[PDB]
Protein backbone atom coordinates (compact mmCIF):
# COMPACT_ATOMS: atom_id res chain seq x y z
CA UNK A 1 0.00 0.00 0.00
CA UNK A 2 1.09 3.62 -0.37
CA UNK A 3 2.20 5.96 2.55
CA UNK A 4 -0.78 7.42 4.00
CA UNK A 5 -3.39 7.48 7.10
CA UNK A 6 -5.76 5.46 7.39
CA UNK A 7 -8.96 4.92 9.86
CA UNK A 8 -8.95 1.58 11.23
CA UNK A 9 -11.73 -0.09 13.79
CA UNK A 10 -10.01 -1.51 16.19
CA UNK A 11 -12.58 -3.81 18.68
CA UNK A 12 -12.46 -2.34 21.99
CA UNK A 13 -15.10 -3.25 24.40
CA UNK A 14 -18.05 -5.76 24.60
CA UNK A 15 -20.91 -6.41 27.17
CA UNK A 16 -20.14 -8.63 29.74
CA UNK A 17 -23.21 -9.95 31.80
CA UNK A 18 -26.60 -8.59 31.83
CA UNK A 19 -29.07 -6.73 34.37
CA UNK A 20 -32.34 -7.70 34.23
CA UNK A 21 -35.54 -5.46 36.29
CA UNK A 22 -39.12 -6.23 35.91
CA UNK A 23 -42.30 -5.06 38.60
CA UNK A 24 -44.30 -8.48 38.91
CA UNK A 25 -47.90 -7.95 38.25
CA UNK A 26 -49.28 -10.91 40.32
CA UNK A 27 -48.27 -11.62 43.91
CA UNK A 28 -46.63 -14.05 45.89
CA UNK A 29 -48.14 -17.35 46.68
CA UNK A 30 -46.57 -17.85 49.54
CA UNK A 31 -46.53 -21.70 50.09
CA UNK A 32 -44.31 -21.98 52.86
CA UNK A 33 -46.78 -19.77 54.89
CA UNK A 34 -49.21 -22.69 54.42
CA UNK A 35 -46.84 -25.49 54.41
CA UNK A 36 -45.48 -24.01 57.79
CA UNK A 37 -48.91 -23.55 59.26
CA UNK A 38 -49.49 -25.32 62.67
CA UNK A 39 -52.75 -26.95 62.78
CA UNK A 40 -51.83 -30.32 61.00
CA UNK A 41 -54.55 -32.56 59.49
CA UNK A 42 -54.50 -36.41 60.09
CA UNK A 43 -54.53 -38.35 57.02
CA UNK A 44 -58.72 -38.99 57.35
CA UNK A 45 -59.39 -35.18 56.47
CA UNK A 46 -56.25 -34.05 54.41
CA UNK A 47 -56.29 -30.46 53.19
CA UNK A 48 -55.45 -29.02 50.03
CA UNK A 49 -55.69 -25.20 48.63
CA UNK A 50 -55.08 -24.10 45.28
CA UNK A 51 -52.52 -21.55 44.65
CA UNK A 52 -53.34 -19.95 41.88
CA UNK A 53 -52.11 -16.45 39.80
CA UNK A 54 -49.26 -15.83 41.62
CA UNK A 55 -45.74 -15.95 41.35
CA UNK A 56 -43.39 -18.52 42.85
CA UNK A 57 -39.90 -20.25 42.80
CA UNK A 58 -38.95 -23.33 44.73
CA UNK A 59 -35.33 -22.25 46.54
CA UNK A 60 -37.00 -20.38 49.11
CA UNK A 61 -39.31 -23.04 49.24
CA UNK A 62 -37.53 -25.73 49.57
CA UNK A 63 -34.60 -24.13 52.08
CA UNK A 64 -38.11 -22.45 54.08
CA UNK A 65 -39.41 -25.92 54.43
CA UNK A 66 -37.17 -28.67 56.21
CA UNK A 67 -37.63 -31.04 53.17
CA UNK A 68 -36.12 -34.60 53.10
CA UNK A 69 -37.23 -35.66 49.86
CA UNK A 70 -38.43 -34.28 46.62
CA UNK A 71 -38.98 -37.00 43.77
CA UNK A 72 -41.26 -35.91 41.16
CA UNK A 73 -43.69 -37.86 38.27
CA UNK A 74 -44.71 -37.03 34.61
CA UNK A 75 -41.78 -34.33 35.01
CA UNK A 76 -38.23 -33.36 35.23
CA UNK A 77 -37.06 -31.25 38.24
CA UNK A 78 -35.77 -28.76 36.10
CA UNK A 79 -38.91 -27.84 33.98
CA UNK A 80 -40.52 -26.56 36.77
CA UNK A 81 -37.99 -23.48 37.06
CA UNK A 82 -39.00 -22.03 33.44
CA UNK A 83 -42.56 -22.74 32.63
CA UNK A 84 -46.10 -21.02 33.52
CA UNK A 85 -48.64 -23.49 34.94
CA UNK A 86 -52.25 -22.49 35.33
CA UNK A 87 -52.96 -23.86 39.30
CA UNK A 88 -50.84 -25.73 41.98
CA UNK A 89 -53.11 -27.94 44.69
CA UNK A 90 -51.04 -28.57 47.61
CA UNK A 91 -52.53 -31.41 49.65
CA UNK A 92 -50.82 -31.87 52.73
CA UNK A 93 -50.94 -33.79 56.17
CA UNK A 94 -49.32 -35.97 58.72
CA UNK A 95 -47.87 -39.54 58.48
CA UNK A 96 -48.49 -42.33 60.77
CA UNK A 97 -45.01 -43.81 61.70
CA UNK A 98 -45.20 -47.71 60.96
CA UNK A 99 -47.57 -47.24 57.74
CA UNK B 1 -57.67 -7.66 34.62
CA UNK B 2 -59.52 -10.83 34.46
CA UNK B 3 -61.75 -12.97 32.96
CA UNK B 4 -65.13 -12.49 34.63
CA UNK B 5 -68.69 -13.92 34.58
CA UNK B 6 -70.27 -10.46 34.00
CA UNK B 7 -73.93 -10.10 35.00
CA UNK B 8 -76.83 -8.93 33.27
CA UNK B 9 -77.69 -5.76 35.21
CA UNK B 10 -74.26 -5.41 37.48
CA UNK B 11 -74.04 -2.78 40.14
CA UNK B 12 -72.90 -2.13 43.57
CA UNK B 13 -73.65 -1.40 47.02
CA UNK B 14 -71.92 1.28 49.72
CA UNK B 15 -70.59 -0.44 52.88
CA UNK B 16 -71.28 2.44 55.33
CA UNK B 17 -75.34 1.75 55.18
CA UNK B 18 -76.33 -1.33 53.81
CA UNK B 19 -78.73 -1.47 51.16
CA UNK B 20 -81.24 -3.88 50.15
CA UNK B 21 -79.43 -5.30 47.53
CA UNK B 22 -76.09 -7.00 47.40
CA UNK B 23 -73.50 -6.40 44.90
CA UNK B 24 -73.77 -8.34 42.05
CA UNK B 25 -71.85 -7.85 38.97
CA UNK B 26 -70.14 -11.45 38.60
CA UNK B 27 -70.88 -14.61 39.80
CA UNK B 28 -67.20 -16.00 39.38
CA UNK B 29 -66.17 -18.07 42.15
CA UNK B 30 -63.90 -20.33 40.13
CA UNK B 31 -60.70 -18.01 40.15
CA UNK B 32 -60.06 -17.05 36.31
CA UNK B 33 -57.45 -16.17 34.71
CA UNK B 34 -56.21 -13.07 35.51
CA UNK B 35 -53.69 -11.56 33.62
CA UNK B 36 -53.39 -8.34 36.63
CA UNK B 37 -53.93 -7.75 39.99
CA UNK B 38 -53.05 -4.93 42.24
CA UNK B 39 -54.13 -3.04 45.36
CA UNK B 40 -53.30 0.63 45.86
CA UNK B 41 -53.88 3.03 48.29
CA UNK B 42 -55.48 6.87 48.55
CA UNK B 43 -56.51 9.41 50.57
CA UNK B 44 -60.18 9.26 52.41
CA UNK B 45 -60.25 13.24 52.68
CA UNK B 46 -59.30 14.17 49.20
CA UNK B 47 -62.14 16.26 47.51
CA UNK B 48 -61.56 15.27 43.79
CA UNK B 49 -59.89 12.00 42.12
CA UNK B 50 -58.17 11.82 38.56
C1 LIG C 1 -53.54 -22.50 58.96
O1 LIG C 1 -54.72 -22.93 58.31
C2 LIG C 1 -55.92 -22.50 58.96
C3 LIG C 1 -57.07 -23.07 58.16
O2 LIG C 1 -57.53 -24.29 58.72
C4 LIG C 1 -55.99 -20.97 59.08
O3 LIG C 1 -57.06 -20.73 59.99
C5 LIG C 1 -57.82 -19.52 59.83
O4 LIG C 1 -57.52 -18.61 60.91
C6 LIG C 1 -58.25 -17.37 60.90
C7 LIG C 1 -57.73 -16.54 62.05
O5 LIG C 1 -58.25 -15.22 62.02
C8 LIG C 1 -59.74 -17.66 60.99
O6 LIG C 1 -60.47 -16.44 60.95
C9 LIG C 1 -60.14 -18.56 59.82
O7 LIG C 1 -61.52 -18.88 59.92
C10 LIG C 1 -59.32 -19.84 59.81
N1 LIG C 1 -59.66 -20.65 58.65
C11 LIG C 1 -60.39 -21.76 58.72
C12 LIG C 1 -60.65 -22.46 57.42
O8 LIG C 1 -60.83 -22.19 59.78
C13 LIG C 1 -54.69 -20.41 59.65
O9 LIG C 1 -54.65 -18.99 59.54
C14 LIG C 1 -53.48 -20.98 58.91
N2 LIG C 1 -52.25 -20.47 59.47
C15 LIG C 1 -51.60 -19.42 58.94
C16 LIG C 1 -50.34 -19.01 59.63
O10 LIG C 1 -52.02 -18.84 57.94
C1 LIG D 1 -57.21 -5.74 47.89
O1 LIG D 1 -57.99 -5.25 48.99
C2 LIG D 1 -59.22 -5.93 49.19
C3 LIG D 1 -59.95 -5.20 50.29
O2 LIG D 1 -59.05 -4.78 51.31
C4 LIG D 1 -58.94 -7.40 49.53
O3 LIG D 1 -60.17 -8.09 49.66
C5 LIG D 1 -60.23 -8.82 50.91
O4 LIG D 1 -59.54 -10.08 50.83
C6 LIG D 1 -59.56 -10.84 52.05
C7 LIG D 1 -58.72 -12.07 51.81
O5 LIG D 1 -59.09 -12.72 50.60
C8 LIG D 1 -61.00 -11.17 52.43
O6 LIG D 1 -61.01 -11.85 53.68
C9 LIG D 1 -61.82 -9.88 52.53
O7 LIG D 1 -63.18 -10.20 52.77
C10 LIG D 1 -61.70 -9.06 51.25
N1 LIG D 1 -62.43 -7.81 51.38
C11 LIG D 1 -63.29 -7.36 50.46
C12 LIG D 1 -63.94 -6.05 50.76
O8 LIG D 1 -63.52 -7.99 49.44
C13 LIG D 1 -58.11 -8.02 48.41
O9 LIG D 1 -57.74 -9.35 48.76
C14 LIG D 1 -56.85 -7.21 48.13
N2 LIG D 1 -56.14 -7.75 46.99
C15 LIG D 1 -54.84 -8.05 47.01
C16 LIG D 1 -54.27 -8.59 45.73
O10 LIG D 1 -54.15 -7.90 48.01
C1 LIG E 1 -79.03 -10.40 49.67
O1 LIG E 1 -78.29 -11.58 50.05
C2 LIG E 1 -78.68 -12.14 51.31
C3 LIG E 1 -77.74 -13.30 51.58
O2 LIG E 1 -77.64 -14.15 50.44
C4 LIG E 1 -80.14 -12.56 51.26
O3 LIG E 1 -80.54 -13.06 52.53
C5 LIG E 1 -81.01 -11.36 50.87
O4 LIG E 1 -82.36 -11.77 50.72
C6 LIG E 1 -80.52 -10.74 49.57
N1 LIG E 1 -81.30 -9.57 49.23
C7 LIG E 1 -82.22 -9.55 48.26
C8 LIG E 1 -82.94 -8.25 48.05
O5 LIG E 1 -82.45 -10.54 47.58
C1 LIG F 1 -54.25 13.80 52.20
O1 LIG F 1 -53.62 13.10 53.26
C2 LIG F 1 -52.73 13.93 54.01
C3 LIG F 1 -52.02 13.02 54.99
O2 LIG F 1 -51.78 11.75 54.41
C4 LIG F 1 -53.50 15.07 54.68
O3 LIG F 1 -52.57 15.95 55.30
C5 LIG F 1 -54.33 15.84 53.66
O4 LIG F 1 -55.19 16.74 54.35
C6 LIG F 1 -55.15 14.90 52.77
N1 LIG F 1 -55.80 15.64 51.70
C7 LIG F 1 -56.94 16.31 51.84
C8 LIG F 1 -57.44 17.02 50.62
O5 LIG F 1 -57.54 16.37 52.91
Amino acid sequence: PNTGVYDLSGFTVKPVATVYRRIPNLPDCDIDNWLNNVSVPSPLNWERRIFSNCNFNLSTLLRLVHVDSFSCNNLDKSKIFGSCFNSITVDKFAIPNRR
Amino acid sequence: ACQYTMCEYPHTVCKSKGSIRNESWHIDSSEPLCLFKKNFTYNVSADWLY
